[PDB]
């Protein structure tokens, strides 16, 4: 229905907003762009799902995410899988393991601070029902 | 039937 | 007589069992219940015939529908009175009225699909001879 579809286009208003704002952010530099296929060549077969804020955008643009519970999956996501790759001792993983859930707590933080929790209810109501 | 909404 | 005595206790057992499906659906909640005149002291001053799913359950036990159309403008009354009493932008209100009109169209839904249009019709006629 179109008031269902309403709904959502303001949704992904929103996961664009906050995905935007994630992704000019400095430190998070390194989660904006999939891993290059070549550099990191052994990337793919330690991590299953790769993900990163491009291509969030591209889900969202793609009508993927009908909650925010949904958005933050990915987030999560994007997080975890840093943790798994860069889990060593040395300074640099420490770092990418910060940013990391640096990452991850801000986009939390965004959505704890500017989502209606009504919003969100009838969002994950209008997606059980289909 | 009726349960999808 | 008898007979359509028989008809009318067949109806009864239906409009039960449609109405308890949608009082035990946690969307509808809000719905189950008259609304009470402290918290809502309001409530009555703009709303003429309140109405819900407890009070739809008294007037079948008081034998007051003798169709499913009749039944059915019960349903609408609760759906189009939760409109009326909510009908602002906010996500609140929103989320309101979209678990009003899914509470409808369920019910419709359900008796699109389980009721036989002979029975329905057979009902219709002994009411309109009264
Ligand atoms: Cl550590
Ligand atoms: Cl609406």
């Amino acid at each position: 229905s179109m008031q269902e579809e309403d709904t959502f286009r303001e949704l992904r208003i929103f996961l664009r907003n906050v995905t935007h704002r994630l992704a000019i952010d400095k430190r998070f530099r390194v989660f904006t762009k999939p891993v290059d296929p070549d550099e990191v060549p052994d990337y793919v077969t330690v991590i299953k799902q790769p993900m990163d804020l491009s291509s969030v955008i591209s889900k969202i643009d793609l009508h993927k995410y009908l909650t925010v519970k949904d958005y933050l999956r990915d987030i999560d996501l994007i997080c975890s899988n840093a943790l798994e790759y860069n889990p060593d001792r040395d300074p640099g993983d420490r770092l990418i393991r910060h940013r990391a859930c640096a990452l991850r707590d801000t986009a939390y933080a965004i959505i704890k601070e500017e989502l209606d929790e009504d919003f969100e209810q009838l969002c994950e109501e209008i997606q059980e029902s289909r | 039937s009726t349960g999808g909404k």
